[PDB]
RNA sequence: GGUGAAAUUCUUGGAUUUAUUGAAGACUAACUACUGCGAAAGCAUUUGCCAAGGACGUUUUCAUUAAUCAAGAACGAAAGUU
């Protein structure tokens, strides 16, 4: 599942934490598969899937908040909105999630 | 007093304490394995009938099903008529269905 | 001292019509007096009869069936299948010791608003040349044949409009594909649906139900 | 450890006695903690006025218990709900 | 041609009850049983009462016009023996000896899924 | 003797409440049109304690389907409600917390509050802090509710009638114990004027029934008639039962 | 209704009985066994999630980490208690 798959990419893999740095690469293009949380507020979840669809990104919505996808990063901090710039290691570019 | 079995409740044997089975007539709570538990599969319609039932009735063969009260009992409410019957020190080791 | 038996009308039940004959037989109601009327007091009337007295033979006596009235048009009262059933002495018999069974409830929203539950009876095949006098399926494999009939009736419900999901029903033809999926598993044996529920249903639509008589 | 079982109700002193300490003790915790919040994410403070409820870092304001952010009633009845909007 | 009642005799212990239907199970047609027909308390559930019952029912039966019924029968069910009475079957004989037709026989006895507590407490009824 | 503690109250000069800090008339939105055939988005834009009141309020702000403004609505807010919640009210709208339909559409099971007895009362039944209404029935011949109020006593309702789903907010308030007679008097100095109460039996016997004697007591059944008077009515009135309660309710 | 042999006890201005539901908070039968798991206590309707676990297998790795244990702990039926 997802969480073994996020460990797989923070292991070994490049991936950017939040918001704007989230946006940064969703302007860069850089940007391969944002991971949303829930509770980021529907104002900025519907934001970034706005990007994501003229990036043409993947936008994953990790079921639960922002608390337990810091967590699923291996983070200590909470993390609203991960991207997935690169990580050919694992396999949430493959997955449809 | 010693045990007068090795079993004793029986089924009970690598498993902790076991749920209980209301009896049937004394309503008395009894593990679902010191309990005594014999079926009694009566027909829906007594012997004495039944010709009487099928003479009246509509159809041939017909259902004519049996009823399937799995009973317990409170081995001293099974004593008190029930299989049990009070065996033999010697006789008491014997697990074999009576009968048949 | 009033004796209504006198007072009373004699209505005929219509079944509906998948079956052998669009006829069961015949309840009553007293008259359609001033307030309360007689229309009004039988539609909500479920008529749970055996499916070996609609299709005839003695292979669907093993079974029942409500059936629900929602209209009534001049006297000829009609019906439909509320929910499925067999009587309680049919399973009984088929729940032998020294073997699993297994059941299988599943939730689905037909193309119409109709909430259907069924349920699914699978008894464990005391196979042939057994001689563990058992034959016990490991739960893995019931966790599995459980998943597999709920993905049988995912299927077979929800599609066809639940008036053919009867059609379906009334021949045991979802049974087999129960049993043919699960033998690559564990074989089992009877398999039937046992009950089949219902929750939800729109508007009458009192004009849908008469698609089933003519 | 200041108090081996007064705990917050210490407050109060030797009055209204061990039973009616007791029974604030659990409620006067309860009030006074931080929940955490269902939006911001974050966890700090506050409630205010009973059964209104809080901001963070953020300022929504919810409306909630008197004395905790969610009763067990507003839990099942999310439930019920729950599952009669599904019907 | 067969009108069909659903004669539902629930012949509990201490008690028998013959109780002639409509197949939609509202509109009755007789509820005669055991302690109507013989006043001694004790009675109820003898098999002469059941008889007694069921013929009476017969005749009440054929007045309004009923050839044939579907005998269900209820023992007590659930949280009381689930075991038939004594004057159920007797009942039966005094159904078919009257020619009140029958058929599809049931006994739809309410044996739960997993019974809400019985009587008797945890030791029972001591006599 | 005199006029009692408990006959003037009526008169209203003193025993009038208290509506300084009191911040509006707790009520839903008026019927019709809009929200007795589709439904309506109202905004929360405030959640406000409500001084001398069981459960705080929502300004729950609708649009005018007929003018180009905003009417903003005091609705009881029923734990859940949180600003910037969009709450929908009337027929079309859909189950949940802060929505408001009429008893029609809400399904038996659901838990109801601001429940107009009659409808177009604008709330009624269930409205004190964590009170709920069950909608048990359905009578659509006829169409009216049965519906079960805290009290327990159910009661026909016209199906027409609304209510806000959900549970009152300020539940499990009376949990705690005040202690102190200082935060009674506050909760009442808030309200109305009741607080303390001195026992007509510690009074003189002018001044209330049960007053007088050598020693404090009654003397003559503290149990009064339903048909009694202004003035007799000072005890246990129109008993069914007394004494220690057991059991339920 | 109840009856243990027997009674009392309840409604009829159809209680009960018959059928459709609703609410609530229960349990979670039949299978169910000289069966399973759990340190015990204890645990059987469902799926789901959460971590844990035994056995198993293993030409895996560390290399004495091990057994039992007064102090201290963790759980701990029912009842009781706020
Ligand atoms: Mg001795
Ligand atoms: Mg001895
Ligand atoms: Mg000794
Ligand atoms: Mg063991
Ligand atoms: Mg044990
Ligand atoms: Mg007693
Ligand atoms: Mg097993
Ligand atoms: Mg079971
Ligand atoms: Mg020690
Ligand atoms: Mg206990
Ligand atoms: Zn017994």
């Amino acid at each position: 599942n997802i969480n073994q798959k996020l460990a797989l990419v923070v292991k070994s893999g490049k991936y950017s934490l939040g918001y704007k740095s989230t946006v940064k690469s969703l302007r860069q293009g850089k940007a391969k598969l944002i991971i949303i949380a829930a509770n980021t507020p529907v104002l900025r979840k519907s934001e970034l899937e706005y990007y994501a669809m003229l990036s043409k990104t993947k936008v994953y919505y990790f079921q639960g908040g922002n608390n337990e996808l810091g967590t699923a990063v291996g983070k200590l901090f909470r993390v609203g909105v991960v991207t997935i710039l690169d990580a050919g290691d694992s396999d949430i570019l493959t997955a449809l999630a | 007093m010693p045990k007068k079995r090795a079993s004793n409740g029986r089924n009970k044997k690598g498993r902790g304490h076991v749920k209980p089975v209301r009896c049937v007539n004394c309503s008395r709570s009894v593990p679902k394995d010191k309990a005594i538990k014999r079926m009694a599969i009566r027909n829906i319609v007594e012997a004495a009938a039944i010709r009487d039932l099928s003479e009246a009735s509509v159809y041939a063969e017909y259902a004519l099903p049996k009823t399937y009260n799995k009973l317990h009992y409170c081995i001293s409410c099974a004593i008190h008529a029930r299989i049990v019957r009070v065996r033999s020190r010697t006789d008491r080791r014997i697990r074999a269905p009576p009968q048949r | 001292v009033v004796d209504p038996f006198t007072r009373k009308e004699w209505y005929d039940i219509k079944a509906p019509s998948t079956f052998e004959n669009r006829n069961v037989g015949k309840t009553l109601v007293n008259k359609s007096v001033g307030l309360k009327n007689a229309s009004d007091s039988l539609k909500g009337r479920v008529v749970e009869v055996c499916l070996a007295d609609l299709q005839g033979s003695e292979d669907h006596s093993f079974r029942k069936v409500k059936l629900r009235v929602d209209e009534v048009q001049g006297k000829n009262l009609l019906t439909n299948f509320h929910g499925m059933d067999f009587t309680t002495d049919k399973l009984r018999s088929m729940v032998r010791k020294w073997q699993t069974l297994i059941e299988a409830n599943v939730t689905v929203k037909t193309s119409d608003d109709y909430v259907l539950r069924i349920f699914a009876i699978a008894f464990t095949r005391k196979q042939a040349n057994q001689v563990k006098r058992t034959s016990y399926a490991q739960s893995s494999h019931i966790r599995q044949i459980r998943k597999v009939i709920s993905e049988i009736l995912t299927r077979e419900v929800q599609n066809s409009t639940l008036a053919q999901l009867t059609s379906k029903l009334i021949p045991e033809v979802i049974n087999k594909e129960i049993e043919n999926a699960t033998k690559d598993i564990f074989p089992l044996q009877n398999v039937h649906i046992r009950k089949v529920k219902l929750l939800k249903q729109p508007k009458f639509d009192l004009g849908s139900l008469l698609s089933l008589h003519g | 450890k200041r108090t081996k079982k007064v705990g917050i109700t210490g407050k109060y002193g030797v009055r209204y006695g061990s039973s009616l300490r007791r029974q604030v003790k659990k409620l006067e915790v309860q009030q006074h903690a931080t929940y955490n919040c269902s939006f911001c994410g974050k966890t700090c403070v506050k409630r205010g006025a009973a059964g209104v409820w809080s901001c963070s870092s953020c300022n929504r304001t919810i409306a909630g218990g008197a004395y905790t952010l969610s009763t067990a009633a507003a839990a099942t009845v999310r439930s019920t709900i729950r599952r009669l909007r599904d019907m | 041609s067969q009108v069909f009642g659903v004669a539902r005799i629930f012949a509990s212990f201490n008690d028998t009850f013959v109780h002639v239907t409509d197949l939609s199970g509202r509109e009755t047609i007789a509820r005669v049983t055991g302690g109507m027909k013989v006043k001694a308390d004790r009675d109820e559930s003898s098999p002469y009462a059941a008889m007694l019952a069921a013929q009476d029912v017969a005749a009440k039966c054929k007045e309004v016009g009923i050839t044939a019924v579907h005998i269900k029968i209820r023992a007590t069910g659930g949280t009381r023996s689930k075991t038939p009475g004594p004057g159920g079957q007797a009942a039966l004989r005094a159904l078919a000896r009257s020619g009140l037709r029958i058929g599809r026989i049931e006994d739809v006895t309410p044996v739960p899924s997993d019974s809400t507590r019985k009587k008797g407490g945890r030791r029972g009824r001591r006599l | 003797g005199r006029v009692i503690r408990n006959q003037r109250k009526g008169a209203g000069s003193i025993f009038t409440s208290h509506t300084r800090l009191r911040q509006g008339a707790a009520k839903l939105r008026n019927l019709d049109y809009a929200e007795r055939h589709g439904y309506i988005r109202g905004v929360v834009k405030q959640i406000v304690h409500d001084a001398g009141r069981g459960a705080p309020l929502a300004k729950v702000v609708f649009r005018d389907p007929y003018k180009y403004k905003l009417r903003e609505e005091t609705f009881i807010a029923n734990e859940g409600l949180h600003t910037g919640q969009f709450i929908y009210a009337g027929k079309k709208a859909s189950l949940n917390v802060g929505n408001v339909l009429p008893l029609g559409s809400v399904p038996e099971g659901t838990i109801i509050s601001n429940v107009e007895e009659r409808p177009g009362d604008r709330g009624a039944l269930a409205r004190a802090s964590g009170n709920y209404v069950i909608v048990i029935g359905h009578n659509p011949e006829d169409n009216k509710t049965r519906v079960r109020l805290p009290s327990g006593a159910k009661k026909i309702i016209s199906s027409d009638a609304r209510g806000v789903i959900g549970v009152v907010a300020g539940g499990g308030r009376i949990d705690k114990p005040l202690l102190k007679a200082g935060r009674a008097f506050h909760k009442y100095r808030v309200k109305r004027n009741s607080w303390p109460k001195t026992r007509g039996v510690a009074m003189n016997p002018v001044d209330h029934p049960h007053g007088g004697g050598n020693h404090q007591h009654i003397g003559k059944a503290s149990t009064i008639s339903r048909g009694a008077v202004s003035g007799q009515k000072a005890g246990l009135i129109a008993a069914r039962r007394t004494g220690l309660l057991r059991g339920s309710q």
